[PDB]
RNA sequence: GGAGAGUUUGAUCCUGGCUCAGGACGAACGCUGGCGGCGUGCCUAAUACAUGCAAGUCGAGCGGACAGAUGGGAGCUUGCUCCCUGAUGUUAGCGGCGGACGGGUGAGUAACACGUGGGUAACCUGCCUGUAAGACUGGGAUAACUCCGGGAAACCGGGGCUAAUACCGGAUGGUUGUUUGAACCGCAUGGUUCAAACAUAAAAGGUGGCUUCGGCUACCACUUACAGAUGGACCCGCGGCGCAUUAGCUAGUUGGUGAGGUAACGGCUCACCAAGGCGACGAUGCGUAGCCGACCUGAGAGGGUGAUCGGCCACACUGGGACUGAGACACGGCCCAGACUCCUACGGGAGGCAGCAGUAGGGAAUCUUCCGCAAUGGACGAAAGUCUGACGGAGCAACGCCGCGUGAGUGAUGAAGGUUUUCGGAUCGUAAAGCUCUGUUGUUAGGGAAGAACAAGUGCCGUUCGAAUAGGGCGGUACCUUGACGGUACCUAACCAGAAAGCCACGGCUAACUACGUGCCAGCAGCCGCGGUAAUACGUAGGUGGCAAGCGUUGUCCGGAAUUAUUGGGCGUAAAGGGCUCGCAGGCGGUUUCUUAAGUCUGAUGUGAAAGCCCCCGGCUCAACCGGGGAGGGUCAUUGGAAACUGGGGA
């Protein structure tokens, strides 16, 4: 399904991801969902802020994050509060 | 790399006897040049052009991209345009530094600014036109402040200027506002850089 | 000079053995039991339709039918055959 | 937010062209050439290609097969082999998924191809969410494996044997089709929902763990039904191009009925019938061309290009074709034909660099046959991992943009030399010498392995499942490692001014002047034009001026160009009134009054993706650049108002 995952934007010496939602198998620099998040690797280090209002819609309406979408998403309180969307199961 | 000019036929001829405020020439108060003792003409729009553009140009020395790119990235600006790329065009790093009462010449004090030594804002600060806004504490860069050419030029006077503000003791320095705009006022007149650079 | 998936070329004629022996029987029996409705026959007409029924879901339910064609295929032939017998 | 000047004349003004000043490139060439950062580099022949890598993966689907800890018995060597069992590791084949994404190039195509805006009671959607049912009973195969064979190879054939998550019967299932009874609502077609009969599947899988050894259970699976999501398919309004020295075109064409077909309406294809249909609002035909976000230029309107990044379409040696699949008519898949190359045992085989490099050609013109999965995205996985010429990086080129430098202070001794000189002198000139300072980059030596690093694995907690305190999912907390670039960036110390400046111009336009030589010769030149022995124009030398690690020439585009004029030109004599009339189409129209919203104007929602232009901040020492926050962009749809004006209608 759709995978919200990372894609690259920046300089050739550092780059820094702005994670937008993305279809199943686009183009790395390419077409995207519904972009909702900006998060570069430095600078200083690591600071990012996701939306966590649209996307949990977008974490809830079926989807999945990669390695560092899940950290990061799972780092900035969405993915547990997410799962606590899920723990009214 | 501006710093190749002799420094005495460029104001010889540039226009008018700046800096200064002594160094016109004054043995000799004509143009440099061969033919240059004679009588010397008006020009055209051009000629108030060229002595506006190198006249003014003149003052901080810097290439014709950077300074063209100070006249439109002036003209960005808010106020008035001449005024604008007035406080724009002596509000740099180098300016701000032998401004300050840091050295006794403009390229000597320019390679103070970007020998490594002038350090501002608490770090180092190694680019000639790397200014700084009204606020940072354009400092003297202490690992190496104990030296001849800050002594000497802190044992000359000079009139500081009130946007500025000067520290011959503490180590520091600061920018209260943007200049006296209208109130800088040498020979070098706006209105030949709102003509001579605009077409 | 083909790298990877020659053996999807042998699969693809396997492949396409068996699938083109399922899809023509499916064409086969239809025009079995499309020739049974071709006369007036009751019982033939009934057991022939459950005939090109079966073998029509079981063709389409894997493989190369797949949906809206074998309604299209089950749907003119229900009415011919719902003609042929009432 | 917008500058003009030269050039027709003996002089003048108009009119009128022609050129120059400005910006820009995917540039190239001429001269020269220190560095760093960020982007760019086959635009000509989609020309042909040597060589290497570009799509693999699944042992936790399968039946092998080999090795083999450990154990067994023999012979001798007191350490070895021979024959078995076996943790274990590996892979050839079967099967599932992935090769349709990614990467490249503009060859095509002037229309549904693109952009925008609707629609689909005319479509489909594997993988992924969430829901809820199910997973019952069986079958016979077959590659592997061998035994023979035919082949130069490529390779085929035939006989025996086996299994699975391979295939194939039956039950069960509606919902998936056919008939009836309805109920509600629409846009002609009709749609939504309820009931009753005929047909349509399941990996009993695998993994563990447990158990009474009957079976249990979690996780990853399989099918069916639903909605979600992501994708594509179709139809339609409107928009974007040179030509009338292209006025005809069209016969599956225009329309009907019927049948077939595909996911689907449809002449989509056929039978039968009718004679239609398109066109000055430009049909057809020639030409050219991928289109768009956008880029460059302009004050703005406009004019030009479709590079690099992205979105869609197309193509894959040329031309057809269909199979596998959810999905291709498939870029490193097949079949046929054509071309071109290679092999040949002459019987027949092999190939597709418009992937990354790279070679030859072409040309003015474009580079390294490099490093790595550390990140991000993929693929396959239970995961560990494997592949990843995408990417992340690197190497070259001043190819573009930006930043810094090649010194600085002082210094009249106004040094020597060069140029000039009425021969007193002037100019390079505070310039140089010199006294003193600085280290940017250099040069050396250390630091630093800076960020780019997050994961995955190991406990434990809450909670889910579970007959279960096993075991697992789900979500948190803590431990361990992982850097190709890279000893990179950057920092520190020392050292030396030591290595780091050229190109064009000097009548005008246009900043910048004199001498020697040449003597309509050699030459210059963008235009004006110079040069026929005093040349501010030809070369040379001093000096000046512009610019700067760059500077000029040329190619093309914009502006100047009010020199296509809607903004914003004109026609008595400069170019320009049709010789004149009548008239269809078209274009425009007296005053009052009621309605209307079709234009006109305004409010609300949708949408105009990102990146880019502009505004407001922040981060790389600043800047180029990056990132964040905004804005603006439409005869656009849907919808609410005003009725003044144009129009519709009535008086």
């Amino acid at each position: 399904a759709v995978k919200i995952r990372l894609k690259r934007m920046g300089a050739k010496k550092s780059p820094f991801y702005r994670i937008v939602v993305a279809d199943s198998r686009s183009p790395r620099d390419g077409r995207f969902i519904e972009t909702v998040g900006t998060y570069n690797p430095v600078a200083k280090p690591a600071e990012v802020k996701i939306d966590e209002e649209l996307a949990l819609k977008w974490l809830q309406t079926g989807a999945k994050p990669s390695d560092t979408v899940r950290n990061l998403f799972s780092s900035q309180g969405i993915m547990e509060k997410f799962h606590n969307a899920k723990q009214g199961k | 790399a501006r710093y190749t000019g002799p420094s005495w036929k460029l104001s010889r001829r540039l226009g008018i006897s700046l800096s200064g405020t002594g160094k016109e020439l004054e043995k000799r108060p004509y143009a440099p040049g061969p033919h240059g003792p004679g009588q010397r003409k008006k020009l055209s729009e051009y000629g108030l052009q060229l002595q506006e553009k190198q006249k003014l140009r003149h003052m901080y020395g810097v290439n014709e991209r950077q300074f063209r790119t100070l006249f439109d990235k002036a003209g960005k600006l808010a106020g008035k345009h001449g005024e604008n790329f007035m406080i724009l065009l002596d509000s740099r790093l180098d300016n701000v530094v032998y401004k300050l009462g840091l050295a006794r010449t403009r390229r000597q004090a320019r390679q103070l600014v970007n020998h490594g030594h002038i350090l501002v804002d608490g770090s180092r600060v190694d680019i000639p036109s790397y200014l700084v806004k009204p606020g940072q504490t354009i400092g003297v860069r202490e690992k190496s402040r104990n030296l001849s050419i800050i002594k000497e030029s802190v044992e000359v006077n000079n009139f500081v200027p009130e946007y500025l503000t000067f520290d011959a003791e503490k180590l520091e320095g600061t920018f209260t506002r943007l200049p006296e705009r209208s109130e800088l006022a040498p020979e070098i007149n706006e209105a030949l850089i709102v003509e001579f650079y605009s077409r | 000079n083909i790298k990877s998936a020659i053996k999807r070329t042998k699969t693809n004629n396997e492949r396409r053995v068996h699938n083109a022996t399922i899809k023509s029987a499916m064409r086969t029996a239809i025009k079995q039991v499309e020739a049974s409705v071709a006369n007036n026959e009751a019982d033939k007409a009934k057991t022939a339709l459950t005939e090109a029924a079966k073998r029509i879901d079981k063709a389409v339910k894997t493989g190369l039918v797949h949906k809206n064609t074998a309604a299209r295929y089950k749907s003119r032939l229900a009415k011919k055959v719902n003609g042929l017998s009432a």
